[PDB]
């Protein structure tokens, strides 16, 4: 057989200009194909609009929580701030003695 | 139209022309009228010889419905030795048709591979 | 001249039962319309993944931004908190009561 | 090979078949035999065995019909339709939405029928 030699084929091309095109396909080969393909890229498309819409969600859950966690830190350092302002007024007080 | 002339001999005899062994003007032999379909023998006038057409040359010969007679010049070629430097072959990624059904240039063409049989010192 | 009879193909059918088919299509037809849905498809999935990355920067960027604005805000609580304890400091070693 | 002899009159001059005008055996009278895209396919010519009318094929119907070569000769059996009176009451139709094959090529039960609409034409005081 001259299969040694066939089996060349498909041996990577020395020259950069060598491209491979597949045998012709009948328009009922490439139908199924083309169909397969949109269905595909429809599902990718699908997917990544979910992607898309959840990360926003998360960018938006992540923007309250920060928030949340930041307010409660001001909070609690305003609620000190009025702890010491109550400390000078009653030491003032003592100092006018009452 | 003239056919490169014991140019097959060249191929795998001369460095330079087997580096680089495009340009040369050869016409189809005989073919398989799927992948042995892709196996032709061409003739360069002295020598005939098996060819390996591959990628665009594939698509190209089977689309152009190509055959014994007519002239091509090769565009984008390898040189292949298999089977221990006892089977040579021609891979062949490009063409271009030079012309369609001319006479044979050669009925009785040396096949390559008897050739180097003969004389295995010659090549590279 | 028949055509205000030909106006009732599409009038809706008072029979549930009564299914509309698109009119046949040849598979040169039907292979060149997939052809051009998955170009379309390509079209849309490229600017969606680039859509995507911009909202994932974009969302860097914010967060970045909100966590200085928050550790600006932090800091200026803080230091009024040390001017404050200074203040406390200062009237304690000024003895103003004499 | 029996027809709902007449039939077509029933459906536009009785309530209760106008209302349900399904069952009915016809003969196809007349085809278009068009540019492939085209609704003119869709509109055909029927027989009873008394008188001929248009039908307009639609939905299922209009699919089968052309998938299926149907031509004169054949018989079918409605089993989705409507009635209309289009132009105000100048033109007669059955809107088929479904039907199904009873006999391929017959022989025409009745080749000198009366068209519907030059019946009701004549006798306007019967068409509802
Ligand atoms: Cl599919
Ligand atoms: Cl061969
Ligand atoms: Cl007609």
């Amino acid at each position: 057989d001259d299969d040694d030699i066939l089996e060349l084929v498909n041996r990577p091309p020395m020259s950069q200009m060598a491209v491979p095109i597949k045998p012709p396909e009948s328009q009922a080969e490439q139908l199924m194909k083309a169909k397969g393909e949109v269905g595909v890229l429809r599902q990718k498309l699908s997917m990544l609009e979910k992607t898309l819409r959840e990360h926003d969600d998360n960018q938006k859950k992540l923007e309250s929580s920060l928030k949340s966690s930041h307010e409660e830190e001001v909070t609690k350092l305003k609620i000190e701030l009025e702890r010491l302002e109550d400390e000078r007024k009653f030491m003032l007080l003592e100092q006018k003695h009452l | 139209v003239q056919l490169s002339r014991g140019d097959f001999h060249s191929i795998f005899t001369n460095k330079q022309r087997y580096d680089n062994p495009t340009g040369g003007v050869y016409q189809v032999y005989n073919t398989r009228k799927s992948n042995r379909k892709n196996l032709i023998m061409i003739s360069d006038g002295i020598y005939h010889m098996k060819a390996l057409l591959r990628n665009q040359a594939a698509s190209k010969f089977q689309s152009m419905e190509l055959q014994r007679g007519d002239i091509i010049r090769v565009i984008i070629a390898e040189p292949a030795i298999v089977r221990e430097r006892k089977k040579y072959v021609l891979l062949v990624d490009d063409f271009e048709l030079v012309q369609s059904r001319a006479d044979m240039v050669n009925q009785t063409s040396t096949f390559l591979d008897n050739y180097f049989s003969e004389h295995p010192n010659e090549t590279l």
